């Protein structure tokens, strides 16, 4: 959308090219969302990182190309921490974490709270999560 | 059952829709508070231990922010229902009638 | 005038059965493009699960017709089997009559499908693959009792062929191909490689000679041959749990057709991914093949789809839309699919997707 | 003017019996699009008419 | 609006007199299908019987045309006989000839037309057989005197090609079926075989060198082959005891053809059985040919038909029904009639049979 | 009486370049309320073809061509780059490199290739007689010599079946054509006149390159036509290499749809107009391939197509004998609608091939 008609501090982000873009997929997302829904380790100690799309279609990979279309602005990679292929303790984290400013009046809002955490692409390290001040990698490290 | 359907508070905005399509003898939605609603400090959560996968949250497609998301029984998530088809646009302008493009 | 009436209906079920009823009804005021007129024809495919135990369906078929006043006949029995992923295997037997003759046939076939290419790039990235590229291979051991005068000078006419005539093999697609079917071969993106015959020969049967023919041919398609690019999804043997019928016919005068089938099958709904099934994509050959019949005449259509779906479930991006929802089933008429309707009988091979889920 | 507005009306049915016009999107949810166009439509025509009333009914005539 | 005006008489003759006047007239305002416009021709075919002892018939057959202000002439001479049931022997020339460029030319061929099968059971049960299936084996001894420098040099370049290129004999099929022949081959099921070249050659002529092609080959159909299903009905040597003519010829612009079609020859009703004659059954590569270019503009008919019966004659069973009888001749127009040529002028091959008798 | 109506609309304009040159805008809007015969849709394309001059000292021009489209959610993209010059009047040379992405799934391709076009005769008969031949039978002969690198796993696991399918099927020489021409381009091919030859496989051996395995294909091919296809009779007019004297594109794109086809095309190159004799010039014979291929495509609604063409000479420049005649003409422009011309653009979108030609003179 138009710089002129935008709201003024949205960023490139947040503007979406292809200016009839909310009726072209889910209106939600103003780029195409992916998800890491599994990973799993085979043979040899690289892990399989599977991207399915929000509209649930396909079963993607990373890919230089979907990594390329990533760091064009294009495409969007979440995690779903309730994954069950994580390695840090999500539950614990994730709880420990809102016990700083939830209260439990219905003694279960923070047990059972799930979250998307944002999927970014460097080069050097592939593709790499940002956690808790700390830049995890999805290549071993967070898995 | 399988398909379990989750809340992910980060696109929630806590409106409720998912809980008013939730069964009374199963409450799997909830609220947590934390703060002042104004800010979206109402945010829903799907108690998994007692959602039975109805798909009444989900198949009601009321979701506005997506954040009701049905991941399938192997690994798919959904984000809703049925999504448009992500289609290429541009706008169809005539030579020297109807329009005259310039 | 000539105006297009159809009537279609399609009661699905729910869950994991992919069953659903399918009957149609259709006049067409246009003549039918048959050099034979009047035509008319009546099929019967009958099928039930012999032993679920691996795979063996006995599929019937019979095929009743009348053609400028001679009566034709064909029935044929066939017990089919899957013995793997690639691999068909039909055993059976069957009877043709035109007029006051009849022979009877026993066949022993196996066909074999392979795909040129399984790339999982492609079947990762399109969702919906409509087009997909291969070969059957069928090896067919037909034999048929030499008691006709006739029965035995064609198995004569046709042994001297052979041994004389070398290119019998090519030869042979010029006659096996009646009329218009060698054009729609074709058209529908088939070719057929020459048949090798891998023996002829008569044998003291039960009663008199019969002739044992072991041939094989293959042929291959580009993406619309229906019986290629999707194999096991034109036969599930798989999810037929239960007897599976269809009941058609058409009464094709010199001034109009009269189409009418029934139908009762699995297959009728697959899923497409996200928890939302589907109406099977529609066979392109089909479409294709009567393309170069329907566009003779141009016709108006009052087309009619009946979608009945199971209790609580939901039709999602059905395009063209249909027209108005009534408690659980749904109905098409006009618009688009009315041109849509025109499309597909003029020879269009457009999508018309109904997913839905529950 | 009933009767030249027959005539209009029935010269106008003719074309548009034999040469159908397209608005395309209307035929296939005519319950709900063609309706509501045809609602505003009406909408507009009635302000007209109420237009007409005015001025027509202060006239001598 | 596209209205397309066509009016056809059929004048046929008394006994066993097969022969007919054929005349009709074509207005079609649609632009025709040819890259080169405007384009128009003038055919004119002449028959006469010299000896029918051995079975001789002088055909001459005369093409002008005029396409894109280029005059284009092709005149043929032909003595045709049937040597046998399947055999016919044709000792003709002629010449070609456009703008100023023109060959004359002399062929002494021999085509030879074998049926597939020849079972009795179909022979008897189907009354009226329209698909048959053969190969027709073209055999063409052609000798063209080289007299321009562009013939000899034809004659250099042909003979270098096939000298030095091995897939001439498929190559030449390619080259043969000039623009969309190729195509109409398999509309109308037909197929080409590798051309058999038995020597090409020349000698010191009259006046000058004559190229002697020696050449042939065979082209097989799938019953749709008009010359090959009908072999023996399409060249009625034996019926022809006056000379025939046919003069047709159309004339076609950037927005419109015109035809004029005039006709007098044997074969035009076939017996049926029984004292009963019918028209014969309509030919069909024609319709399936003009199919190709008869589907590109929507067009209105206003078709007539007038059969007129000599003395004591009286239709039954016709179909499209005719309007209006006068107690001598019949009269088709509109109605289902209408159907039916729309049906054929896009490439319709229903059947519209006449059977008449006293 | 009436019938089903499905209108379709469509614009086209041409801007002809003055002098002796064959350069003129091209640009053709359209849309059509009809269902495309995809049976996935929708199956929306843009396209983006771009040449310039490398160098007029032996006719090498860059050609670059970008093919980004989605079907049925699946973004696909196929980018080509290539350095293509007329060594010879019958052979053609072409060197470059592109890329094909769907989804996920990409890979980038090199390749060298030389098409030589034969025709089957040049008799001077045929030149001094018939001022436009159209229909012109021959032979085109592809020689490929593409190396794709095998990065990914799926592009190993293409090569690991097609070398073992080479080596154990000897019926892959033909079978090759079923799986090349996907769906409806094989029975495209004879309605056409085309003819694909058996391919000759020279070779797949697989070497490391700058990054890996590179699977390298040397293959050949010749595809025939009868004087109906524009790649083979028409070939010298489609290259005009001589007379680009400046970048030329063309920007086209369509949006297919459930009920609807939209066409945006816009055009800059040369060979827009060709000679005719004494000074008379002419518009480009229509190629044949594209309207006989979009007619076994637009034969399946019934539609009264409201069509209208603008042609804009150069100054000084007068059409004479455009047939259809044009409707209307601003005394510099020249425009077609209804009467004779909407009924041709009817036969060419069912696929007629009926001559609409303009030429025009100073
Ligand atoms: C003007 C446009 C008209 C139109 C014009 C025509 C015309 C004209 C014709 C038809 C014909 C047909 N039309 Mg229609 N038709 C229209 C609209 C419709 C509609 C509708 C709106 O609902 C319907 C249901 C139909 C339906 C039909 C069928 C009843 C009929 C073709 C029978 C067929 O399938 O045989 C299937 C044929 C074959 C498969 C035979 C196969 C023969 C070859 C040699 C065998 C190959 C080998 C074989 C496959 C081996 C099998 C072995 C087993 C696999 C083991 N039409 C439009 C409105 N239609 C055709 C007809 O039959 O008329 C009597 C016809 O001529
Ligand atoms: C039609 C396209 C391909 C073709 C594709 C297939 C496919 C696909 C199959 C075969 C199979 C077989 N083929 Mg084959 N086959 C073709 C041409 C032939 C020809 C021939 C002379 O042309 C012959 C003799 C055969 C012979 C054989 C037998 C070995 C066997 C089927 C016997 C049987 O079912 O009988 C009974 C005959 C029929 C039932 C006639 C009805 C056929 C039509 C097409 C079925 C329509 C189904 C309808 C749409 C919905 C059905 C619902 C009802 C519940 C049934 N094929 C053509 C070229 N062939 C089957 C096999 O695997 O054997 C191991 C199989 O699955
Ligand atoms: C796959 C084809 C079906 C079949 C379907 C028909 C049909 C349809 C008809 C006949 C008819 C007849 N059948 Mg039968 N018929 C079959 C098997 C046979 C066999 C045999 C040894 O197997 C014989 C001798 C015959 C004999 C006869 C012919 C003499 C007779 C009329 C001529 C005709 O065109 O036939 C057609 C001949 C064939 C299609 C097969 C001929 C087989 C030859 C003799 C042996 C195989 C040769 C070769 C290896 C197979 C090539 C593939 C076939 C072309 C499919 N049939 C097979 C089971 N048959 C006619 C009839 O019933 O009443 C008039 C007719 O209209
Ligand atoms: C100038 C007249 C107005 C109009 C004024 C009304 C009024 C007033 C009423 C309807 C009513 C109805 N109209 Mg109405 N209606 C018009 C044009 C339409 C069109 C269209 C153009 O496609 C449609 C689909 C309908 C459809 C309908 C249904 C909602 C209902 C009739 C069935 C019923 O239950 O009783 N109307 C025009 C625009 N219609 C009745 C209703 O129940 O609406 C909810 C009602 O009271
Ligand atoms: C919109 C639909 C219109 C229609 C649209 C068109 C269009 C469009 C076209 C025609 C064309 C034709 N139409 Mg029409 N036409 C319609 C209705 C009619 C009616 C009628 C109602 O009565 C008639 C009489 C016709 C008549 C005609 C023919 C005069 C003409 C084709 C010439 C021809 O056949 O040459 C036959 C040509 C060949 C056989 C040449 C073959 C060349 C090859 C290379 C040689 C093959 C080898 C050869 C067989 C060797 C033979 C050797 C000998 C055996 C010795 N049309 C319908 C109503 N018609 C076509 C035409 O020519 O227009 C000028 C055309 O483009
Ligand atoms: C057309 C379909 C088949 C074909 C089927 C036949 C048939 C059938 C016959 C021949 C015959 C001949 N063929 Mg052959 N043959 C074809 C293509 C060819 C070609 C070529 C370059 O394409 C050539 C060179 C030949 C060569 C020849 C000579 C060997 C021979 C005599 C030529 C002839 O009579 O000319 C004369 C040219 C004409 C008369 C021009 C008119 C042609 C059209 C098709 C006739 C229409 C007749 C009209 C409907 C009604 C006429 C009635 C009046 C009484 C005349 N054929 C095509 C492939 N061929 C004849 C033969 O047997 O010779 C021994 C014969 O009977
Ligand atoms: C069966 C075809 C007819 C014929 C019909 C035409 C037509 C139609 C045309 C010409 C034209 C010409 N003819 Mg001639 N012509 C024939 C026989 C010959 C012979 C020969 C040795 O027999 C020669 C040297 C020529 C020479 C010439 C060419 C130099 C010239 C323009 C090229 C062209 O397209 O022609 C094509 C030539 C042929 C199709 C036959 C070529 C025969 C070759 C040279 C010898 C036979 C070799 C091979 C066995 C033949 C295979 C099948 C043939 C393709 C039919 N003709 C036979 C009698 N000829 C053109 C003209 O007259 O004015 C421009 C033209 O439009
Ligand atoms: C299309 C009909 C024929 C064909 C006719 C030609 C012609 C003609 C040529 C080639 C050429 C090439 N062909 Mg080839 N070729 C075909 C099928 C193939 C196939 C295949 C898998 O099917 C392959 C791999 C090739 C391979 C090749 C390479 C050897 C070579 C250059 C490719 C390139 O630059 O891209 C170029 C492609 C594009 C830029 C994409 C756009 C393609 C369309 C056809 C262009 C439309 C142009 C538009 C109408 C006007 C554009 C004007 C603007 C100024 C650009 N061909 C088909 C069978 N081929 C070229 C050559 O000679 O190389 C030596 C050449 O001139
Ligand atoms: C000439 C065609 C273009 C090309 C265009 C496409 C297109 C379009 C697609 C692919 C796709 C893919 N490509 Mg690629 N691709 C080419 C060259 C190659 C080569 C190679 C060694 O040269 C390889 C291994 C591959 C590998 C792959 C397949 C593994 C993959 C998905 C299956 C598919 O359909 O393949 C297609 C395979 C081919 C068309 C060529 C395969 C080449 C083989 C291995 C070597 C040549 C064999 C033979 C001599 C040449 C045959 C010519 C072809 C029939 C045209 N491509 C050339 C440059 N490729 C898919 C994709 O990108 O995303 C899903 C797809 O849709
Ligand atoms: S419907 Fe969606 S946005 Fe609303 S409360 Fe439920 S999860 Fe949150
Ligand atoms: S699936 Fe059923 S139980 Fe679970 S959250 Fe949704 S409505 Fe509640």
């Amino acid at each position: 959308m138009q710089p002129q008609l935008s709201r003024p501090q949205t960023a490139s982000n947040q503007v979406r090219k292809a200016v009839s873009g909310p009726w072209s997929g889910n209106a939600v997302h103003k780029a195409e969302k992916y998800f890491i829904t599994s990973a799993k380790r085979d043979r040899d100690g690289k892990l399989q990182i599977e991207l399915v799309p929000a509209s649930g279609r396909r079963k993607l990979s990373p890919t230089p190309e979907m990594i390329r279309r990533l760091i064009d602005g294009e495409i969007e990679i979440y995690i779903l921490t309730t994954q069950p292929d994580i390695a840090i303790d999500m539950n614990k984290e994730i709880i420990d974490m809102e016990n700083r400013y939830v209260i439990d009046f219905d003694k279960r809002g923070v047990k059972w709270t799930m979250r998307e955490i944002p999927v970014f692409y460097h080069e050097g390290k592939g593709l790499c999560v940002e956690l808790h001040n700390k830049i995890y990698t999805l290549d071993q490290f967070f898995k | 059952a399988k398909k379990h359907y989750f809340i992910i508070e980060n696109l929630c905005v806590g409106c409720g829709l998912c809980l008013d399509k939730c069964p009374p003898k199963v409450n799997a939605i909830g609220y947590k508070f934390y703060g002042d609603v104004q800010e979206g400090g109402f945010r829903c959560y799907i108690d998994q231990a007692a959602c039975i996968s109805c798909s009444a949250c989900f198949s009601g497609d009321e979701c506005p922010s997506g954040a009701l998301i049905e991941v399938l029984p192997d690994g798919e998530v959904l984000d809703f229902s049925y999504t448009p088809p992500e289609r290429l646009d541009f706008d169809l302008r005539f030579l020297h009638r109807f329009h005259r493009e310039a | 005038v000539t105006t297009a009436h159809s009537d279609y209906e399609i009661v699905l079920e729910g869950g994991s059965s992919s069953w659903g009823k399918v009957k149609a009804r259709a006049k067409v005021n246009a003549p039918p493009a048959s050099p034979l007129l009047p035509a008319d024809c009546d099929v019967k495919l009958n099928v039930k699960p012999l032993d679920p135990a691996k795979g063996f369906v006995r599929i019937s078929a019979v095929f009743e017709s009348i053609v400028d006043s001679t009566k034709n006949k064909l029935t044929i029995e066939a017990d089919i089997a899957n013995e793997t992923k690639e691999r068909r295997i039909s055993v059976g037997e069957g009877m043709v009559s035109v007029g006051d003759f009849s022979h009877t046939f026993s066949f022993e076939g196996s066909v074999v499908n392979l795909f040129y290419y399984r790339s999982d790039a492609v079947r990762r990235n399109v969702p919906n693959p409509i087009y997909m590229q291969g070969r059957q291979f069928h090896d067919i051991l037909m034999k048929v009792p030499l008691d006709n005068n006739d029965l035995i000078d064609t198995w004569e006419g046709t042994v001297k062929a052979i041994g004389s005539t070398g290119a019998f093999n090519d030869w042979i697609r010029d006659f096996w191909f009646i009329g218009p079917a060698f054009t729609a071969l074709n058209e529908g993106g088939q070719r057929i490689s020459r048949i090798e015959v891998n023996g002829l020969n008569t044998e003291s049967g039960p009663k008199g000679p019969v002739g044992v023919s072991r041939w094989r041919f293959s042929h291959g398609g580009s993406g619309m041959v229906d019986s290629i690019s999707r194999w096991a999804e034109l036969f599930p043997s798989d999810k037929l749990n239960r007897p599976a019928q269809v009941e058609a016919g058409f009464r094709s005068d010199s001034q109009g057709i009269e189409v009418k089938v029934d139908g009762e099958f699995p297959g009728v709904s697959v899923d497409a991914g996200g928890g939302l099934r589907r109406i099977l994509n529609h066979p392109l050959i089909p479409l294709v093949h009567h393309g170069m019949v329907g566009k003779f005449n141009n016709f108006n259509v009052d087309a009619q789809l009946k979608v009945v779906l199971p209790k609580g479930y939901k039709i999602r991006y059905a395009a063209p839309q249909y027209r108005s929802q009534n408690l659980e089933e749904y109905r098409w008429s006009g618009g688009a699919y009315a041109r849509w309707v025109e499309h597909v009988c003029k020879g269009g091979v457009g999508q018309f997707e109904i997913l839905y889920a529950q | 003017m009933s009767f030249v507005f027959a005539v209009i009306f029935f010269a106008l049915g003719i074309y548009w019996w034999n040469n159908p016009p397209n608005a395309a999107i209307h035929l296939n949810d005519d319950m709900k699009a063609a309706f509501s166009v045809h609602l505003t439509a009406i909408g507009y025509i009635n302000i007209a008419l109420g237009c007409i009333a005015f001025v027509a009914f202060q006239q001598p005539s």
